[PDB]
């Protein structure tokens, strides 16, 4: 029985430009077996109106999805994908950078 | 280009009594048109792509029926395999189903694939040449057997071979908009010190399609390689794709350090560097 | 457009 812990990160669809709105978005990929959680937060508190992708898998049949919502980000408001796994003795929490 | 068709299929079994997860995603290339799913609200093949909601009744019925009848099989499968493994009912455990088609640039079939994992492993498959199978294992023997007996290698190619492609070259006419795109990647390059002696550079291709696409750092020459940062090529979610690169470097020697991309939608390769 | 011809139980 294989599992593999997944591999996260969290991004905007379009450079951020701050003050304008955007898309916020955590990709989880790499991870077996399929049941997965994930919010998207800000300042700690999570966000309303999360839409993820459809489970799909890679080559090597690990699975991936896209969890997205909509943000305008701000000079220092903070935003960070969060993400519980089989494979996780607690939840892992990856914050978002602008360039990164 | 070359274009391709492929047909995703998961289910998960759950202890005890309870009813199995399916889910089923169709991709025409790298763009999603079609769903099923067990755990969703329509228990229908439903469409994703403004092109495929083009088709009519017929082409949803049949679709449905398709996926349901797949999904009545996995769910059979998942009794069978459990037995074979010696495994408990406790455990959950997953069959995965991948299959398509490859055409080249003429739209002529240019190869095929069908694949089949349990629990995250190769459990069986069919060969490039769509005639033979490899089998892991010895319970996956039995099943070679069986579907030997049944021609199944035979069957599959018939379709890989034929409506797979036909549809698919309908699929790229009805879609001719929208998959028929070849985005070039936008880059730019940013630079952060990191210390007093060191800068990070990252390289940053946006909003390409399709995936496929190699982001490298080199530099006098030949390429560092161990150095760089690369995150893995993601979705945008607008069906377009991200990756970036990145080296650390001695600072004041950041004009050594080049960038290249490579990508179907650039004619010919960009190398990029600091661009102060 | 799934295939309708080549799948069967294990």
């Amino acid at each position: 029985m294989i599992q593999r812990t997944p591999k996260i990160q969290v991004y905007s669809r379009h450079p951020a430009e701050n003050g304008k709105s955007n898309f916020l978005n955590c990709y989880v990929s790499g991870f077996h077996p399929s049941d997965i959680e994930v919010d998207l937060l800000k300042n700690g508190e999570r966000i309303e109106k999360v839409e993820h992708s459809d489970l799909s898998f890679s080559k090597d049949w690990s699975f991936y999805l896209l969890y997205y919502t909509e943000f305008t980000p701000t000079e220092k408001d903070e935003y960070a994908c969060r993400v519980n796994h089989v494979t996780l003795s607690q939840p892992k929490i990856v914050k978002w950078d602008r360039d990164m | 280009g070359s274009h391709s068709m492929r047909y995703f299929f998961t289910s998960v079994s759950r202890p005890g009594r309870g009813e199995p997860r399916f889910i089923a995603v169709g991709y025409v290339d790298d763009t999603q048109f079609v769903r099923f799913d067990s755990d969703a609200a329509s228990q229908r093949m439903e469409p994703r792509a403004p092109w495929i909601e083009q088709e009519g009744p017929e082409y949803w019925d049949g679709e449905t029926r398709k996926v349901k009848a797949h999904s009545q099989t996995h769910r059979v499968d998942l009794g069978t395999l459990r037995g074979y493994y010696n495994q408990s009912e406790a455990g959950s455990h997953t069959v995965q189903r991948m299959y398509g088609c490859d055409v080249g640039s003429d739209w002529r079939f240019l190869r095929g694939y069908h694949q089949y994992a349990y629990d995250g492993k190769d459990y069986i498959a069919l060969k490039e040449d769509l005639r033979s199978w490899t089998a892991a294992d010895m319970a996956a023997q039995t099943t070679k057997h069986k579907w030997e007996a049944a021609h199944v290698a035979e069957q599959l190619r018939a379709y890989l071979e034929g409506t797979c492609v036909e549809w698919l070259r309908r699929y790229l006419e009805n879609g001719k908009e929208t998959l028929q795109r070849t985005d070039a990647p936008k880059t730019h390059m940013t630079h952060h010190a990191v210390s007093d002696h060191e800068a990070t550079l990252r390289c940053w291709a946006l909003s390409f399609y399709p995936a496929e696409i190699t982001l490298t750092w080199q530099r006098d020459g030949e390429d560092q390689t161990q150095d760089t940062e690369l995150v893995e090529t993601r979705p945008a979610g607008d069906g377009t794709f991200q990756k970036w690169a990145a080296v650390v470097v001695p600072s004041g020697q950041e004009q050594r350090y080049t960038c290249h991309v490579q990508h179907e939608g650039l004619p010919k390769p960009l190398t990029l560097r600091w661009e102060p | 457009f799934a295939t309708g011809i080549g799948i069967i139980t294990v």
